């Protein structure tokens, strides 16, 4: 079951999801689910062997993570050392005395007589009763716990592994990329591939451009910045990654006129000619 | 959270006395097993906690003025001036919040002194009754500086721009400019936010003046609180006044078992409060145990709000409050955190 | 770490900061309160002769002393049987009140005065009470001493009233624990012949009752013998029934507020510490007590009203390392000034990481170096740590650091900065869900 | 009997308690009863009253009035 | 105890037997009681969330 979900086919980006299966292979959905968190076509083009070479190095470094200093193995861990616990629980309650000559009903048939021995017996039935009462209790809360963390594990598997998610935490830290998941004792294992950038750059940005003209058109980025770089020309870059780019109608929209938007009259953008 | 407790069973079954100890060895062992569920129960909260205060910490943020950002007023949001309430980051409503509720506190540092020295006061204290029932109250993980610190860290969070991904890029987009853009993607055109700048900006502070009259039993939030506050003193209660059930002997005193009566008497009378101890031990372990697993899937889904109600913008309705989610923020309240959901509410 | 392998129970037990059990508390001291109470007044019993079983005599005693040997050993005890008390206990306790029914009873008949008989005694003579801690005694009296000896045992075996018009009803009248029977006027002094079915019958104002006195002329023994019907009474009164005793010179708290003491006043025995309040409740009862009937006020004989505060013990924690094999000791909540003081305390505490002032209490084994961390092992509350020692192997106390969020600056232009990153690597979270 | 005024209850013996409030069985009377009232005369001593749990007699409340005997003053506590 | 029927443990037995064997039922239902609070605190915050 675990292993039919790495070849899993489902629709392709920027569709529905359930209505459609496209045969897209591996590489190109990794390149799309880069594509749609803000690195554009040049970039991923220009760094498709780094891409890749860095993939395999996060990937291959995974089985690291298989100590108790890590949080996710030590609850697995966890779960194990509960499911060994009520076992223990359950088999040593047998040697309470609860207040009885011994635990052995062996030992009170063989030192009293008839009501002393009844009373003894008693004594250990009731202890025994209670003890199982408990028992029972919390195995029922325990279960109905597991039945809710199944169903989020379901849930989770139909967000972060099927699928890309614009929730930010629920596939882990960073912009999610993609998930992969294993079976692990009493439940599943999840690693979750996020997008982790280093080395920012300071650059100036436009809240949107804007030409002079009767009612003015203006713009507005998609997916991303314009920005200046590094009389002054404008460049579009993606919000993952510094690139700057031409101008077009491929990441601008037409937007309303704003005060805070630039007013240009030298080297407009193609969107921005009449 | 809940309040750590831990319980010295031997002390607590006991009591000191030397027969009721050499007879509490024919249960196995349970004062260890107590012992241990309680370390594990306290271990994974503390473990809860720092997860969650690592998750909503912030990585870059931009200044903020004390008064005024735009015509914004986030005074009641920010730690004030010099006037600091001897903590330096709890905000002003924080402290109001924490001045409305009334919580028993527990002398981390010397309270057994002062249980001691005072005697009086406060007569049936929860606080002072640990030192003769023998149950202990932990600290909390952090002090309420660093959680403060954590939350009042978050009102000058960065997160990159609201038309892009929002964990790439850092924007230093000021308060009001991202106030007008988290109103323009909810159907509110450039010019009627233009126009309307003042009046925004107006009905923005009227709605932040009034939220200190929430500080009510009325409201459900803040009685909320004190249910949990409540709630954690229930516990401390029915570990107390359980030394007291004589279970069915002569007393629930050692001491006068021991004066009354004779050796074979005495013994089982005296394994008639071992018995009844312990299982009223059990139960709390359950029940702290239970109530532990709660806390943290609370813990994980006030995570889960502070990522998608205060560092970004909501399109779920009902999730971050009744209405068209604008903004939210956050605070510390005791046991937990405290949210301020913002909400467009036509008219 | 004693007390964490013996508190936790194994030799392995894993770094992290435990609980433990403490150390026992001192009984030393004794606050004494006696006054000087007269004599028990057995001589109605020790002279005359006794009464018979349904003319009971009884005896209360309160607010004096009993000389309860110089009694036992007068007498011939052949039976005994205690409920809520012993023999021992009642021998060497203090009470409120002391209630003795005292009568002449054969021995022969001492099963017809058990619990759950049905004969005619527990029907018309003596039912004994259980709602005190009791305790019955048969003896026999020696002949040299000043009791004398009845003409013989007698008891009431019929009493009735005859009802209807004409008197063909017969009903018993039976009594409850511990009261006299109607029957008991017919012949005060015992009945002087065998079957005395009374000729009469006096006529009451509902009917006629019934005698029959088949509580015989049984012969006397040679050796009188008697019942006794012992019950006690605690926390009924003010003053209390003790035994003689010499205690010595205890009688002071002045010198002695704040240790935990043991202490008898006036009867009330127990322990606890005592601290000098303002008065409170009523003076003119002696004790305070809460609801759960617990002594936590006392008003002295000095003038003074004090809080009757139990001795408590410290709570104390172990923080432990395990790959450096480093310990050290909190003591939750409390100041180092009263651990300098107080004992109660394991045997290597006879005792520069001495007694540390920390926000959670007094701590002994960790040296203070106003160091800082950011991800530590050993956490010990309020924003504190105990890190290991990688070179001295004593703990240190660290604190847990905030590091502070980097700003990035608006600009006064007309747009705004944003830091767009250069370069990148795939981050990897790892999560387990259990099914 | 007014029980919020706490009339004719027997206090505890032996102890006492401060600042707090507690249920405790005993012997009381009932709120609202009337009792009867005796006149200090005529006709009383002919009267037998069952004692079962004994009673609680209130002295002195017309004390400092106004008033005169049944069968003009000053009134005054007259122990029964 | 001899049975769970208060009245017959009037029926058949003297006051320090009848009260022991009272006690019996009185500890066992305060325990009962107990556990139901219990799962039905349980159970009402399940149906909360
Ligand atoms: C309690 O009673 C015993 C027995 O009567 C007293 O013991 C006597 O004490 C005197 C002291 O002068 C001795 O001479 C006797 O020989 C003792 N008799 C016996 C049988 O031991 C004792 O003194 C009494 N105690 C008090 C203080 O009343
Ligand atoms: C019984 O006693 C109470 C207390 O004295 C009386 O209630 C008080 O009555 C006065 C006059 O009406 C009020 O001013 C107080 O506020 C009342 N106190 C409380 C707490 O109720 C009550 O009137 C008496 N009851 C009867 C039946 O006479
Ligand atoms: C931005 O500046 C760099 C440095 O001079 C330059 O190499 C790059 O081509 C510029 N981007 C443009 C022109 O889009
Ligand atoms: C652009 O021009 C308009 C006038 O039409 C002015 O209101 C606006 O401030 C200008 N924007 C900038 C940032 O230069
Ligand atoms: C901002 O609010 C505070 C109280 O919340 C108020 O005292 C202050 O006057 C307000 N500032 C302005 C400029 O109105
Ligand atoms: C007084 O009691 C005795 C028995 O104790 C009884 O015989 C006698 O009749 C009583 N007195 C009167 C006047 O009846
Ligand atoms: C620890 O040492 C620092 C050094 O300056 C001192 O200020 C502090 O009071 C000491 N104690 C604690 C509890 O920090
Ligand atoms: C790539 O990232 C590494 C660290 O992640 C950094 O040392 C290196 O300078 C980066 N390369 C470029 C071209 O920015
Ligand atoms: C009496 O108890 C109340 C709480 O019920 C408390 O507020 C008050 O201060 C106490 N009075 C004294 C004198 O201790």
């Amino acid at each position: 079951y675990t292993s039919s979900l790495l070849g899993s086919i489902a629709g392709a980006g920027w569709t529905a999801g359930l209505s459609s299966f496209a045969a897209i292979p591996f590489a190109q959905s990794i390149f799309y689910r880069m594509n749609g968190i803000g690195i554009t076509q040049q970039v991923l083009s220009e760094n498709q062997k780094l891409i890749a070479n860095k993939f395999n190095q996060a990937l291959g470094a995974m089985q690291t993570g298989f100590t108790t200093t890590n949080l996710a193995f030590s609850k697995v861990q966890d779960a194990v050392n509960a499911n060994a616990q009520a076992l223990s629980k359950l088999a040593s309650e047998l040697s309470n005395t609860f207040g009885a000559i011994s635990s052995s009903i062996s030992d009170i048939l063989k030192r009293l007589d008839a009501v002393e021995q009844e009373a003894q017996i008693d004594r250990l039935i009731n202890g025994r009763l209670t003890s199982l009462n408990a028992f029972v209790a919390q195995q029922l809360v325990r279960s109905e716990t597991a039945a809710r963390s199944a169903q989020l594990a379901s849930d989770k598997v139909n967000e972060c592994v099927k699928s890309q998610s614009k929730r930010n935490g629920f596939c882990g830290s960073g912009t999610h990329i993609v998930s992969f998941v294993i079976n692990a004792p009493n439940g599943f294992y999840f690693f979750h591939v996020g997008y982790v950038p280093t080395n920012h750059v300071n650059v100036t940005a436009a809240y949107g451009l804007c030409n002079t003209d009767t009612p003015p058109r203006c713009i507005a980025p998609i997916d991303g910045y314009f920005v200046l770089n590094n009389v002054d020309q404008w460049y579009y870059t993606g919000s993952s990654f510094f690139n700057p780019e031409p101008i077009t109608m491929a990441n601008a929209r037409y937007v309303s006129q704003d005060v805070k938007f630039e007013n240009l009259t030298n080297q407009l953008p193609p969107p921005l000619l009449n | 959270t809940i309040q750590k407790v831990t319980v010295d069973c031997k002390q607590y079954v006991c009591n000191g006395f030397q027969k009721c100890e050499q007879l509490l060895r024919e249960y196995g062992q349970f004062c260890a097993k107590i012992n241990q569920a309680l370390h594990g129960a306290n271990l994974m909260q503390d473990e809860s906690v720092a997860n969650l205060f690592s998750d909503i910490k912030t990585h870059k943020s931009q200044p903020l003025n004390a008064g005024l950002n735009g015509d914004f007023n986030l005074t009641l949001l920010q730690v004030p001036q010099v006037s600091t309430s001897q903590y330096s980051h709890r905000s002003a409503i924080e402290d109001l919040l924490f001045n409305k509720v009334t919580i028993a506190d527990p002398g981390y540092m010397q309270g057994y002194d002062d249980c001691m020295k005072q005697g009086p006061p406060s007569a049936r204290d929860l606080i002072c009754a640990q030192y003769v029932a023998g149950y202990k109250v932990l600290p909390p993980l952090y002090d309420p500086n660093m959680e403060g610190a954590y939350t009042s860290s978050l009102l000058g969070s960065i997160a990159g721009a609201g038309w892009t991904a929002g964990l790439s890029s850092f924007a230093a987009i000021p308060f009001a400019q991202s106030i007008f853009y988290r109103m323009n993607g909810i159907g509110i055109t450039q010019q009627v936010l233009s126009e309307n700048q003042k009046l925004i900006a107006n009905k923005f502070n009227q709605a932040l003046g009034a939220m200190q009259t929430g500080f009510t039993t009325t409201n459900l939030a803040f009685s909320k609180v004190q249910d949990a506050v409540n709630a954690n003193a229930q516990a401390l209660s029915k570990l107390a006044s359980e030394l007291s059930n004589t279970f069915g002997a002569i007393s629930s005193s050692i001491s006068d078992i021991l004066k009354r009566l004779d050796a074979v008497e005495q013994e089982a009378q005296i394994d008639r409060l071992i018995n009844g101890r312990l299982t009223s031990l059990n139960a709390f372990v359950a029940q702290q145990l239970v109530r532990s697993e709660t806390a943290a899937r609370s813990a994980q889904l006030a995570s889960d709000k502070v990522n998608e109600c205060v560092k970004s913008q909501s399109k779920r309705n009902g999730f971050c409050g009744s209405g068209t989610h604008i903004v939210s923020f956050v605070i510390n309240a005791p046991n937990g955190f405290y949210f301020f959901h913002v909400g467009y509410v036509p008219t | 770490l004693s007390q964490l392998y013996c508190s936790y129970e194994s030799f392995d037990v894993g770094s992290g900061v435990y609980s433990v059990s403490s150390f026992e508390v001192h009984s030393r001291g004794q606050f004494i309160e006696q006054p000087n109470s007269v004599e028990c007044d057995f001589t109605k019993l020790l002279s005359g002769t006794p009464p018979q079983v349904y003319n009971f005599n009884r005896l209360v005693f309160t607010n004096c002393n009993y000389n309860l040997t110089k009694l036992l050993s007068l007498f011939m005890v052949n039976e005994f049987s205690c409920d809520g008390i012993s023999p021992d206990a009642i021998a060497r306790g203090c009470y409120s009140s002391l209630t003795v029914d005292y009568f002449a009873y054969p021995l022969s008949m001492k099963s017809y005065m058990q619990p759950g008989s049905a004969g005619v005694i527990s029907q018309y003579n003596y039912k004994q009470s259980f709602a005190n801690p009791t305790c019955r005694i048969f003896a026999t009296a020696p002949a040299n001493l000043t009791i004398t000896k009845p003409s013989s045992y007698s008891f009431i075996s019929k009493c009735s009233r005859l009802t209807g018009d004409n008197s063909h009803i017969e009903t018993p009248i039976v009594i409850n624990p511990g009261e006299y029977s109607i029957c008991k006027n017919f012949a005060p002094n015992g009945f002087s012949q065998d079957g005395d079915y009374f000729t009469r019958q006096l006529s009451q104002l509902e009917g006629g009752g019934i005698l029959v006195g088949v509580g015989s002329v049984t012969p006397m023994t040679d050796t009188l013998q008697m019942g006794f019907i012992i019950s006690v009474q605690y926390g009924t009164d003010t003053n209390s029934v003790c035994p003689m005793m010499d205690l010595g010179n205890s009688t002071t708290i002045t010198d002695k507020l704040g240790v935990c003491v043991e202490y008898n006043l006036y009867g009330v025995s127990g322990r606890g510490v005592f601290i000098n309040c303002t008065a409170v409740g009523v003076k003119q009862q002696r004790f305070v007590y809460d609801g759960f009937d617990n002594l936590i006020g006392y008003y002295s004989d000095d003038g003074n009203y004090y809080c009757v505060r139990p001795c408590v013990s410290v709570p104390l924690s172990v923080v432990y390392d395990k790959t450096t094999n480093s310990h050290a000791t909190i003591f939750g909540s409390v100041a180092c000034e009263h651990i300098t003081t107080m004992l109660h305390q394991f045997s290597r505490t006879t005792q520069n990481s001495g007694p540390l002032q920390t926000a959670v209490g007094c701590v002994i084994g960790l040296v203070n170096s106003s160091m800082v961390v950011d991800n530590c092992q050993l956490p010990l509350g309020q924003s504190l740590c105990a890190v290991p020692s990688t070179t001295s192997s004593q703990l240190q106390l660290a604190t847990i650091n905030y590091t502070q969020p980097q700003l990035l600056s608006p600009l006064n232009s007309s747009g705004f900065v944003v830091q767009v990153p250069t370069n990148f690597s795939f981050g990897i979270t790892q999560e387990y869900i259990q099914t | 009997i007014n029980a919020s005024k706490a009339d004719g209850i027997i206090y505890p013996t032996g102890k006492s308690y401060s600042n707090i409030s507690l249920t405790l069985q005993g012997l009381f009377p009932k709120h609202g009863d009337l009792g009867e009232q005796y006149i200090y005369v005529s006709d009383y001593a002919t009267k037998v009253v069952p004692f079962n749990n004994g009673f609680v007699v209130r002295i002195g409340a017309a004390a400092n009035a106004t008033g005169s005997v049944i069968i003009q003053k000053t009134i005054k506590k007259i122990y029964p």
